[PDB]
RNA sequence: UACCCGCAGAAGAAGCACCGGCUAACUCCGUGCCAGCAGCCGCGGUAAUACGGAGGGUGCAAGCGUUAAUCGGAAUUACUG
RNA sequence: AGGAUGUUGGCUUAGAAGCAGCCAUCAUUUAAAGAAAGCGUAAUAGCUCACUGGUCGAGUCGGCCUGCGCGGAAGAUGUA
RNA sequence: CUCAACGGAUAAAAGGUACUCCGGGGAUAACAGGCUGAUACCGCCCAAGAGUUCAUAUCGACGGCGGUGUUUGGCACCUCGAUGUCGGCUCAUCACAUCCUGGGGCUGAAGUAGGUCCCAAGGGUAUGGCUGUUCGCCAUUUAAAGUGGUACGCGAGCUGG
RNA sequence: CGCCCGUGAU
RNA sequence: CGGUGAUUGGCGCAGCCUGGUAGCGCACUUCGUUCGGGACGAAGGGGUCGGAGGUUCGAAUCCUCUAUCACCGACCA
């Protein structure tokens, strides 16, 4: 939470590679590990759009089995029926709220699809998809994207990211 | 005197062998199509490597009927079966390159001079 | 025409693949599990004879390599065996 | 007939000169004239208006209370 | 004596009937008519805005006023000594709130093609697949495939899904 | 009597 | 639509009858044990009761209205 936070952090998304003498390896061997940072902004989540009767067409007809209603949307062209109760007003009310649900879920389904789309766009946290290397053996850091070197790893690991953010902000 | 559900043979070599009439074009409540009349067809059987596939919806022009055409002096020309030539759906131009069997002089019009030239015999 | 004679002048006439082991022939620089190599084993993760260039070598030579396809090696269908 | 001047008043916009919108809104000359009520232009330009003279020679203007009318006013056997 | 069903029938008692039956009731429902018109549909009033500017070409919020009888209803006036039900077929007939054809005004109307409103009822106004369907979706047409009233027209005219 | 597990560098 | 019962700690549940004190399992936190993890052992913390308004000296508890969820019925023509 801050002012212009996403602007500063949006350049960190990607996979970070670490080379280091493993402490979890019994043989004390040199291993490589990966983890991923993904930054996305907060959204206003406006789905407050509601039913405007200017663009609703309603039909009442005789039940299949004039109590049955058939509501349809003028621009979207998605229909709704109800034959629950013998009073059409009960049916007429139930469909538009069901119609409201139907409008609403398209918006949700539309947003659900784009989230899976960016899930597919994310790189795997594995060999080759790195954007920064943090090889702590010889105490070298290399942003292989810009590409800015550094020989002071401890400072970077504590929050000296001012070296990389500005250059990554092409 | 072709109407809906009538099965027609195919006079060209588009690939089709049998077509069914599904509409007589050119007027409201129109019953019959004679020689020279455009119809909407669907293909009911084709040869294995033709230009048209079974199930297609196309246009056609009737070129032989066994009801016949009546000439100005009172004569009649009847054939032994009904036949049509497949047309493109939009340009209404022939799809095939050959015509089999005789055709008649009621096709002598600006639209079907392509068919008249190809016909082995015009009556 | 083949051949023969006369003229002038070093003048018009050299590349391709390899160099870790098998397999003949090695060092420097650049890169840093990347880029790339690779027939098999395998090389590259900051001092690489294995990647790329340079110097030097080695093998063939108006050709030299790669790919495809057959037999050999394969005694790995064995009659010999 | 005339209906001006500083002044494209300030800001952003590309433009804001009257007009996308924002804050306001003085002076000069006669007689009257605006940081503009209206149409048009992208902005112009332009065409109005408000305003004042000359002609003309009797009334004229728009509010209030009231009487009676007009529109709003489409259906199925036949005026109905 | 929660005889509380509280002027308390017995000390002591639950259900099915589409297999049904009788006496009655339009005193009382279901269908259609009637009255009404909340709802529905059609129209109009004000105009915040949208339309580059520009409320009113075209839309029109927050609110308001009517018409029709036309959907879903309210009521219980007719009919229970009977007023046969949905759809299809056949045959229709009227209204106009006009789908096409005809005549016009404005257009954010160059032309072709449109949008919207006014006048106009002479004639015209699809065939199939699915489903008992009316409806609807779909295929392919047409100048167009109008919206309603008529016991949701029509079984002493047919059918009977 | 009961005792599960030990990623990946070459 | 009516009608009958539920909302309590991060999750699953008691407590309400019959007003004065919220409890349990898992989870969480610390310590111990082990080379380390799990299991195990010893300590410890966290909830004002869906919301709102009433009655009462006092409300998780009683009453009324709401929101969400669950069950049930919607029957003759
Ligand atoms: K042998
Ligand atoms: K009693
Ligand atoms: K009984
Ligand atoms: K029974
Ligand atoms: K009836
Ligand atoms: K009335
Ligand atoms: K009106
Ligand atoms: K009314
Ligand atoms: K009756
Ligand atoms: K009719
Ligand atoms: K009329
Ligand atoms: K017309
Ligand atoms: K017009
Ligand atoms: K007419
Ligand atoms: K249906
Ligand atoms: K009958
Ligand atoms: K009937
Ligand atoms: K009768
Ligand atoms: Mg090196
Ligand atoms: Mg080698
Ligand atoms: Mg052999
Ligand atoms: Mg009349
Ligand atoms: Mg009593
Ligand atoms: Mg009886
Ligand atoms: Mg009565
Ligand atoms: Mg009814
Ligand atoms: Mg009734
Ligand atoms: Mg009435
Ligand atoms: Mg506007
Ligand atoms: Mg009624
Ligand atoms: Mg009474
Ligand atoms: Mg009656
Ligand atoms: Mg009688
Ligand atoms: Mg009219
Ligand atoms: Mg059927
Ligand atoms: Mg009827
Ligand atoms: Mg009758
Ligand atoms: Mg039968
Ligand atoms: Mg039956
Ligand atoms: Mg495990
Ligand atoms: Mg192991
Ligand atoms: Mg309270």
């Amino acid at each position: 939470s801050g002012d212009y936070a996403y602007g500063w952090l949006r350049t960190e998304t990607g996979v970070h590679r670490l080379v280091r003498k493993s402490p979890f390896d019994s043989g004390g061997r040199r291993h490589t590990s990966f983890s991923s940072a993904f930054v996305y902004p907060e959204v206003d989540d406006d789905i407050d759009i509601e039913i405007n009767p200017a663009d609703l067409r309603i039909d009442v007809y005789r039940t299949s089995g004039e109590s049955a209603v058939r509501i349809t949307h003028i621009p979207t062209g998605i229909v709704t029926q109800c034959q629950n109760d013998r009073s059409q007003h009960k049916n007429k009310d139930q469909a538009m709220k069901q119609m409201k649900a139907k409008l609403y879920e398209l918006e949700m389904q539309k947003k659900n699809a784009e989230k899976q789309a960016m899930e597919d766009n994310k790189s795997d946290i594995g060999w080759g998809s790195q954007i920064r290397s943090y090889v702590l053996d010889d105490s070298r850091i290399k942003d292989l994207r810009t590409g800015v070197e550094t020989r002071n790893t401890q400072a970077v690991l504590d929050g000296s990211l001012d070296q990389f953010i500005e250059a990554s902000l092409k | 005197m072709i109407q809906e559900q009538t099965m027609l043979n195919v006079a060209d070599n588009s690939g089709a062998r049998r077509v069914m009439c599904i509409k007589v074009l050119g007027g409201s409540h129109r019953r019959y199509a004679g020689v020279g009349d455009i119809i909407k067809i669907t293909i009911k059987e084709a040869i294995p490597r033709g230009k048209v596939k079974k199930g297609d919806v196309l246009k056609a022009v009737v070129v032989r009927t066994k009801k016949g055409v009546r000439r100005p002096d009172g004569s009649v020309i009847r054939f032994d079966g009904n036949a049509c030539v497949l047309l493109n759906n939009n340009s209404e131009q022939p799809i095939g390159t050959r015509i089999f069997g005789p055709v008649t002089r009621e096709l002598r019009s600006e639209k079907f001079m392509k068919i008249i030239s190809l016909a082995p015999e015009v009556l």
